[PDB]
RNA sequence: UAGCUAGUAGGUGGGGUAACGGCUCACCUAGGCGACGAUCCCUAGCUGGUCUGAGAGGAUGACCAGCCACACUGGAACUGA
RNA sequence: CCCGCAGAAGAAGCACCGGCUAACUCCGUGCCAGCAGCCGCGGUAAUACGGAGGGUGCAAGCGUUAAUCGGAAUUACUGGGCGUAAAGCGCACGCAGGCGGUUUGUUAAGUCAGAUGUGAAAUCCCCGGGCUCAACCUGGGAACUGCAUCUGAUACUGGCAA
């Protein structure tokens, strides 16, 4: 009955990319938010608008480099039924480096290597290959 | 411990100079290298992958002389080791001292070196050594005894390794009879053909 | 398989079982002959197999196989079993040991000498 | 009582020591409470094995502990040489 | 600061003593999901104060008897 | 210079009115040694026909794929029929560890030092097409770089 | 192996202990544990470690060191720090 | 430990050789004798039995048996499955339990960072040292994945309130 909704946001990015779609819209919250920001900061999505204002909804543009999709794997790593929570030296390279875990420390939702250099662990949310 | 059997027999089987016998007469005019030492040596066989891997192993083994067990606490140091492990194999089998002695122009083979360093000839840096399998540091001086320098076996090395090719990572002065191990032999220094991958696979199975 | 039902209950490691029971964990054991006799195999390897019924000094009576082309084994010889299933047999999986405390060495052998107990022969 | 007293290790014919300090009833390579070092009898030449922290061993004396015989003259060998 | 465990009081019954729940949030070392953990403490009521539904910050000292280390210091949260 | 390699020769049957008719399938591998991978499936009536077949299939379908100086670039799960290989890039040295027919395909890959694993069936014509699977899954730092559109050092740190 | 437990669970007071305490007695209350497995049955000295394994684990606990228990079997105290 | 003597003198076995699994031919016998880890071999031309010659592997040891882990992703946390291969309760309701849409504030239990105490010594790992080398012994370190306390952070999970 929708328990996870980091989840929902992923399997629609992933649907996206698969169904070759233009932009996804689904509702929005905080902490999609900031995954997106972090999720544009590195270069896996175009962008993204936050529209509602009691209902919000957020729509995200997905990037196509020529003939794949820009995402290929995600998984969301942190489940509601098993939290995931890694130290500072436990932080995941992720693809060997050239992907990203989303981790949400004590300083917000940011990545794997800017978790790993600010010296801080906490919730890894998401691999993104 | 030792092979002590015929040596041209395992320079048969591998089907490459092994350099075991010397170097004096040639090794084809001796006979019958390209041939497998059968009676069924006439027909050459398929020799799967485990065969071709053991092949080369048993290949840097006789060309040193070194048994299995002292072989597999070889691999076991070049492993714990850091850097390219077959790399480091090889490094420590040629750090051994009837090899430097070999190499250096005492002794004509390997075996001769083996028994010059078993009788107590060889002083390395200022003290006589009995082991053949003793590891020569970097700037060790390798020399002979007072009563073994007047050793004609050690002339006749010394005029058939004056033909050989005098490797580059030890020095010898030839005149005292002594020598010094200058530093590390890298791939390229050694040998050039064998296949250290082959060896370092087969014991990661 | 999901993480709840594996914290309720978890992974269950089946159970080791020894296809030699009566040796009790030990490498050979000594018994005594109660009965020399021969059995055939199963139908296709039709033979007669020289087996031996055993009563072992833990109170096991199982059947034993005289491995080797000829033996000296009687009633009430004291053997060494040895474990080791032989296949075409039902019911037998134990060896003797030739070489034992009765059982002799196998006759005019010449090569794997110490897998029935013949020393070496001298010219 | 609380002594420091010398442990033996080390290989046959080939001794080597730990002074440590122990409560004394305990056995002589047994249960201990700190090691103030070691001793090396046959050590080489240029080979110097005879370890002491004079700290450990004068808080352990001002508590109150015995000082065996050999690690007294150990003591007064490290404590005249420097 | 003394060393303080808050926990619900399960059951008030006897006479000057109360049995507590503390509740652990402690995680599987196979599995690794964080479980919940519960410890009942036979807890020492002087004065028989408090009651069946609240919540109690409770302290350790001397044994009292058979059971029963833990003393009452304070009820936070006192319930109905 | 293509260098080739024959994995498996198999012995199959057809049977007809007559009776069984055997003929020989031919698993080969050929590879440039530095980044070019192919594979081929003969099949003929007697073995040498099946060979030859075998690598004129496998010189024509190459594909290439990117490998560092001689590794791969991450860890990769190469999937196929009920084969689902894993290979991890390796530290320098060691060799290739890895079983028979992977084992052939990543030493005419040109890949020197890997680190493999196969999992399910080890059919040698399934982890033959689950390793090249993997090996074509593979991707660079600059196609990577290309992709996020961004220079190579700022995803390496 | 699904119910177990009356000094059993708590209180007051006397006694006892180097020391708290159902540790022991008289009284009062009727409680305590248990499906986060009580009770019963089978097996077992425990740990640092050892072996194996890429790791996670699994198997183990000879030697060496720490703790425990025992000293023909069952029991009891004396002496003494 | 060092020195002198004498002389090649006193010093090589064990398993295997059909496939897996490195290494082959002749002879004896004929579903017998026997072998065998699994597949299986032997029916008159046996690379599978027994001998021989040759070879292979290890070596003062070499084989067999027993036992443990590995391989076995074959109890799967890492790391499996469930239409037909083994496997969705006959179907619901529902207590315990597990999970929890969205905004703001607070607490800071989980989480993270740092510090302090502790985690005996040995062992394992690294850099060294001493035994002619090695095994072995030994100096310093790292580690002991943990527990408790203290100081903060507060994104995420939990509590409290709206």
């Amino acid at each position: 009955s929708m328990q996870d909704p980091i989840a929902d946001m992923l399997t629609r990015i992933r649907n996206g990319q698969a169904a070759n779609k233009a932009a996804v819209t689904m509702p929005s919250s905080k902490l999609k938010v900031a995954i997106a920001n972090v999720l544009k900061e590195e270069g896996f999505i175009e962008d993204f608008k936050v529209e509602g204002d009691t209902k919000p909804e957020l729509e995200l543009t997905l990037k196509y480099f020529q003939g794949k999709a820009v995402v290929e794997s995600i998984q969301r790593v942190s489940r509601p039924g098993l939290r995931i929570y890694k130290r500072k030296d436990e932080l995941p390279k992720v693809m060997a480096g050239l992907g990203i875990a989303v981790v949400s420390t004590s300083k917000g939702v940011m990545t794997d290597r800017a978790a790993r250099q600010a010296g801080l662990g906490g919730e890894i949310i998401c691999y993104v290959a | 411990a030792r092979y002590l059997g015929p040596k041209l027999k395992l320079s048969r089987r591998e089907g490459t100079d092994l350099f075991l016998k010397s170097g004096v007469r040639a090794i084809d005019t001796k006979c019958k290298i390209e041939q497998a030492p059968g009676q069924h040596g006439a027909r050459k066989p398929r020799l799967s992958d485990y065969g071709v891997q053991l092949r080369e192993k048993q290949k840097v083994r006789r060309i040193y002389g070194v048994l299995e067990r002292q072989f597999r606490n070889y691999y076991k140091e070049a492993a714990r080791l850091k850097g390219n492990t077959g790399e480091n194999l090889l490094a420590l089998l040629e750090g051994r001292l009837d090899n430097v002695v070999y190499r250096m122009g005492f002794g004509a083979t390997r075996a001769e070196a083996r028994q010059l360093v078993s009788h107590k000839a060889i002083m390395v840096n200022g003290r006589v050594v009995n082991i053949a399998s003793y590891q020569v540091s970097p700037n060790d001086v390798v020399s002979i005894r007072e009563k073994a320098k007047k050793q004609s076996r050690v002339k006749a090395a010394l005029e058939l390794a004056e033909q050989r090719e005098k490797p580059t990572w030890l020095e010898v002065d030839a005149g005292k009879m002594e020598g010094t191990f200058k530093r590390k032999p890298e791939r390229s220094d050694l040998s050039a053909d064998i296949n250290e991958h082959l060896i370092v696979e087969l014991y990661s199975k | 398989a999901t993480v709840n039902q594996l914290v309720r209950k978890p992974r269950a490691r089946k159970v080791a079982k020894s296809n030699v029971p009566a040796l009790e964990a030990c490498p050979q054991k000594r018994g005594v002959c109660t009965r020399v006799y021969t059995t055939t195999p199963k139908k296709p390897n039709s033979a007669l197999r020289k087996v031996c019924r055993v009563r072992l000094t833990n109170g096991f009576e199982v059947t034993s196989y005289i491995g080797g082309e000829g033996h000296n084994l009687q009633e009430h010889s004291v053997i060494l079993i040895r474990g080791g299933r032989v296949k075409d047999l039902p019911g037998v999986r134990y060896h003797t040991v030739r070489g034992a405390l009765d059982c002799s060495g196998v006759k005019d052998r010449k090569q794997a000498r110490s897998k029935y107990g013949v020393k070496r022969p001298k010219a | 009582m609380v002594t420091i007293r010398l442990a033996r290790h080390g290989a046959k014919k080939r001794p080597f020591y730990q002074v440590v300090v122990a409560d004394s009833r305990n056995a002589r390579n047994g249960r201990f409470i700190e090691r103030v070092g070691f001793f090396n009898p046959i050590a080489s030449e240029k080979e110097e094995g005879t370890r002491l922290d004079l700290d450990r061993i004068a808080h352990w004396v001002g508590q109150g502990a015995t000082i065996s015989d050999r690690v007294a003259a150990l003591i007064k060998e490290v404590n005249k040489a420097a | 600061k003394i060393r303080t465990l808050q926990g619900r009081v399960v059951s008030d019954k006897m006479e000057k003593s109360i049995v507590v729940a503390i509740e652990r949030f402690v995680k599987h070392p196979i599995y690794g999901k964080f479980i919940k953990r519960t410890t009942k403490l036979h807890v020492h009521d002087e004065n028989n104060e408090c009651g069946i539904g609240d919540v109690v910050e409770i302290r350790e000292c001397r044994p009292l008897s058979k059971t029963k280390s833990w003393t009452l210091v304070r009820v936070v949260e006192k319930a109905v | 210079e293509l260098q080739e390699k024959l994995i498996a020769v198999n012995r199959v049957s057809k049977t007809v009115k007559g009776g069984r008719i055997f003929s020989f399938t031919a698993l080969t591998v050929v590879g440039d040694g530095n980044g070019r991978v192919g594979f081929g499936y003969g099949k003929a009536r007697e073995v040498p026909a099946a060979i030859q077949k075998a690598m004129e299939k496998a010189r024509r379908n190459m594909i290439n794929v990117a490998l560092n100086n001689g590794t791969l670039q991450h860890p990769v799960k190469g999937v196929h029929t009920g084969s689902r290989v894993f290979m991890q890039p390796a530290s320098e040295g060691t060799g290739i560890i890895a079983g028979g027919a992977m084992r052939a395909v990543l030493e005419v890959a040109g890949v020197h030092n890997v680190l493999a694993k196969a999992y399910g069936s080890t059919n040698p014509i399934n982890v033959v097409r689950a390793t090249i699977d993997g090996l074509e899954n593979m991707n660079s730092p600059e196609m990577v770089a290309a992709k996020r559109g961004k220079s190579v050092e700022e995803i390496l740190g």
